[PDB]
């Protein structure tokens, strides 16, 4: 049977080598939740999470398949990538973050010692934060309801260029 | 302290010499390659498109150095595997304990009758970057409004079976910006091509297809084969005995393994080299391994990413054998991207796995396959980010 590294290091070629990805927009993977990334994997193989091609790629392995690269990702130590981001709008999403999502991505999400099947939002490529976003507001893929209500009053109460602040400061912790 | 040379610094030849090093440094290892800066031919077609510039292509040996990989920029000429040396056109002599031949394509130019290596300075091929595709571009360039570009592909198998219409559509986006009068005609060998349902709906999208207006034409195998062509004329003339003129013409020649393989005795009457898929050592030559454009690994195709996946199994077989080890059970992977144009992006995907017996690849079951031909507008635009992700992070995984 292929070993962790047989089964991960094939997916270097869009994730980048040990999961930290070159951008401009497919995710880095390094340092996930061991049981964050197996549930993701299978939601997009189950096609509960719609995708440009992660439901191909993950058909093509089983859950075992998925625990040995969950724990060679979990291995890795994930680097904030170096991107540009708007330092105007720096403060206005530090404190949109405090207000509507700090309860659940604590620190925006950093794998944390003490956080369990926490989700990272600081130092991702900002372009895979918008997707994600357009397809939690697409229900392209599930999201907790306590998650959707605070995005809906984020929202109703800051518009999109609400959203623009809370990229440029999770993009800003690099 | 065992010894391994690696024959090629391209997509799989660094790939394998990188992952050996990193898995056992105590290996000596010692890449031969005669250029010393590598031209990546993916992401190519966007330099010819005009969105993207040559030298983002470019990739230098200093990373594999880094790793404490010992880097020779000359040309192998012969292995002897009896000996086990690998001799260079330099003179130089190379002891091996086992060997990485990675060596990519070889051209027939002169398969089609009228054309030959020295005249792909007029009519580019550009099948392997750099000069060409700058020659084919600076045509492009320079071509009036109104001049018709031909593109013919060989018949499979070739390097990136995507990668000629991923060119007629990048090549269309930059006429229909800058020069709209003018048209891509396609002159296939084959009935059929990669993604072509999803090509087409593109392109009836883009470029005007199956209109009269139609930037993109293109034309059946096996009828429209070009066959001969008349490089001063500009002419080619295709296997039904059409005669088709053009201001600019992109030949691709047939194809086999890199002439290296060939004179080493590692190819068969398929012109690609047999291997054993658990490990890719040869089926003909014990202790050398081949990998890349010039393997037989069907059905992955003859693509970077196929290269760089079983460079990754090649790499860690060697390690094991030299060890003394057994090598694992292999995992192997590919995906091509093509942009049609800046916001419209298809890919064809595969996760393959030994057979049962361990004597042939095959695709995962119900896994892979290819952007769907109802694929909606979000997932078209994204599919280009992707791609150029993609070639970001193959590039640092391979040469970084
Ligand atoms: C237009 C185009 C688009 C493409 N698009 C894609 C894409 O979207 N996705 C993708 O995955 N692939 C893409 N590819 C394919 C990719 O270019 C090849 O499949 C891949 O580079 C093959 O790797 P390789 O190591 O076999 O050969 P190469 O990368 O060509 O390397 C072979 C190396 O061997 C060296 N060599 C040859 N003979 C000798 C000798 N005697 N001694 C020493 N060294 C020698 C050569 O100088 C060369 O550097 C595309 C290719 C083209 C041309
Ligand atoms: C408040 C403004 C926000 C923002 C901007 C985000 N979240 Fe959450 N989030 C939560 C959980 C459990 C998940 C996993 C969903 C699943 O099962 O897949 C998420 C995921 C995200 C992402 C996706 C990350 C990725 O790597 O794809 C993003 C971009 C996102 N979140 C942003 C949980 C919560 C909450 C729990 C009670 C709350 C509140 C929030 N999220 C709030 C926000
Ligand atoms: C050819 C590209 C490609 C390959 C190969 C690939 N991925 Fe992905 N991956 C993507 C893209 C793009 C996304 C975003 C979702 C989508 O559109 O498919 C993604 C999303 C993910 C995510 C979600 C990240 C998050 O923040 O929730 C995980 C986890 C992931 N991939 C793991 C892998 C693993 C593990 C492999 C290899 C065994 C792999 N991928 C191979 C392109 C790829």
């Amino acid at each position: 049977e292929p070993t962790a590294e047989m089964l991960a290091n094939n997916c270097a070629g869009c994730h980048g080598t040990r999961g930290n990805s070159a951008g401009p927009a497919s995710p880095s993977i390094a340092q996930m939740d061991p049981a964050v990334f197996v549930e993701v994997m299978e939601q997009f193989k189950s096609g509960e999470i719609q995708s440009t091609i992660m439901g191909r790629i993950a058909k093509g392995y089983s859950t075992a398949d998925f625990q040995k690269m969950a724990e060679y990702f979990k291995q890795q130590t994930y680097q904030p990538v170096k991107q540009s981001f708007d330092k105007a709008l720096v403060a206005k999403g530090t404190k949109l973050h405090d207000k509507y999502c700090e309860k659940c991505h604590v620190e925006s999400g950093k794998p944390l010692a003490d956080q369990d099947e926490y989700h990272i939002l600081a130092g991702q490529w900002t372009p895979y934060l918008r997707y994600a976003i357009e397809d939690f507001r697409a229900e392209r893929r599930p999201m907790e309801k306590k998650m959707a209500s605070k995005l809906k009053e984020l929202l109703k109460a800051e518009g999109e260029d609400g959203l623009d602040a809370l990229f440029a400061f999770y993009a800003s912790q690099q | 302290g065992r010894k391994v040379v690696v024959v090629g610094g391209g997509t799989g030849g660094a790939t394998a010499a990188k992952y050996i090093k990193l898995a056992d440094p105590s290996i000596e290892v010692t890449l031969i390659e005669p250029n010393e800066t590598y031209y990546t031919c993916y992401m190519s077609n966007e330099v010819i498109g005009g969105d993207r510039e040559l030298a983002s292509l470019r990739v230098g040996y200093d990373g594999l150095r880094a790793h404490g990989i010992q880097v020779v920029h000359d040309s192998a000429l012969g292995i002897d595997p009896d000996k086990k040396l690998v001799k260079t056109a330099g003179g130089a002599e190379f002891a091996y304990d086992r060997c990485v031949v990675a060596p990519g394509i070889d051209l027939l130019y002169d398969k089609i009758e009228g054309y030959s290596e020295a005249l792909a300075a007029k009519l580019p091929h550009a099948w392997k970057a750099g000069e060409q595709t700058a020659l084919l571009r600076r045509q492009l360039e320079s071509m009036d409004d109104g001049g018709v570009v031909i593109i013919a592909p060989p018949a499979p198998p070739f390097r990136c079976p995507p990668g000629p219409y991923e060119r007629a559509s990048q090549i269309a986006h930059y006429l229909k910006a800058h020069k709209s009068k003018s048209k891509v005609i396609i002159l296939d060998n084959s009935q059929t091509f990669s993604k072509q349902a999803q090509f087409t709906k593109g392109w009836e999208r883009l470029y005007g297809f199956g209109t009269e207006n139609a930037l993109i034409e293109w034309h059946p195998g096996p009828d429209a084969a070009v066959v001969k062509t008349d490089t001063e004329a500009m002419t080619v003339e295709t296997s039904f005995g059409e005669t088709f003129k053009a201001a600019v013409i992109n030949l691709i020649p047939p194809q086999r393994a890199g002439k290296i393989a060939q004179s080493a005795s590692l190819t068969n009457d398929s012109g690609w080299c047999p291997v054993d898929i658990r490990t890719f050592e040869s089926s003909l030559q014990p202790g050398i391994h081949v990998i890349g454009d010039a393997c037989n690994a069907a059905p992955m195709p003859k693509s970077a990413y196929s290269a760089n996946s079983q460079a990754k199994v090649a790499a860690a077989a060697v390690v094991a054998l030299l060890k003394g080890e057994e090598p694992g059970t292999p995992s192997y992977l590919n995906t091509c991207y093509s942009i049609l144009a800046p916001g419209y992006g298809i890919s064809i995907a595969a996760v393959y796995r030994p057979n049962a017996e361990g004597k042939a690849i095959e695709a995962v079951p119900d896994s892979g396959g290819i952007t769907p031909v109802d694929a909606p507008d979000w997932v078209l635009e994204r599919e280009v980010q992707y791609a150029h992700s993609w070639y970001n992070n193959i590039v640092h995984d391979t040469f970084g």
